[PDB]
């Protein structure tokens, strides 16, 4: 799997309290878009570089590096139903146990739609480097 | 929605 770039908009964050599943991710995209829409300010533009190791997020205008995502931290993806140009993740914080909510606003539900798709090959190539015990790469 | 469920979460040993 070739790594695949998307140059997105960061919505932001919100804890949650499981790993996995639909009901988390709405209630938590709806979260995160209230705040966003409340807080008066532009979206920091952010890209996104998807592989089976991870996601890479870097801030768009200095190429510097915000977050490598460990593709085994990561739970669950998501293209939200009701707000459909948000695609998020949820993933398990590398410094301790807390679960916390990512979302990305996409200039179209079918890009949102590419990266939660585009991610879930990423799930499942590095699900089998897992399995024949081989680095994701 | 689409919805994906990582199988290789939390599988480091």
């Amino acid at each position: 799997m070739e790594g695949m770039v998307f140059s997105l908009k960061y919505l932001g964050m919100t804890l949650v309290e499981r790993p996995k599943g639909e009901e988390l991710s709405a209630a938590a995209v709806k979260r995160i878009v209230a705040t966003a829409k409340a807080s008066g300010k532009k979206l920091q533009k952010v890209t996104l570089k998807v592989s089976p190791r991870g996601i890479i997020l870097t801030d768009s205008l200095t190429s510097q590096l915000i977050e490598n995502v460990s593709i085994y931290r990561i739970s669950y993806c998501t293209a939200d139903k009701m707000h459909d140009k948000v695609f998020a993740y949820i993933a398990q914080s590398q410094q301790n146990e807390s679960l916390e909510c990512h979302a990305f606003l996409c200039t179209k539900r079918k890009v949102a739609q590419a990266v939660t798709l585009t991610v879930a090959q990423a799930f499942k190539v590095a699900f089998e480097f897992w399995q024949v015990s081989l680095v994701p790469r | 929605s689409i919805n994906f469920d990582n199988p290789v979460y939390q599988k480091t040993t």
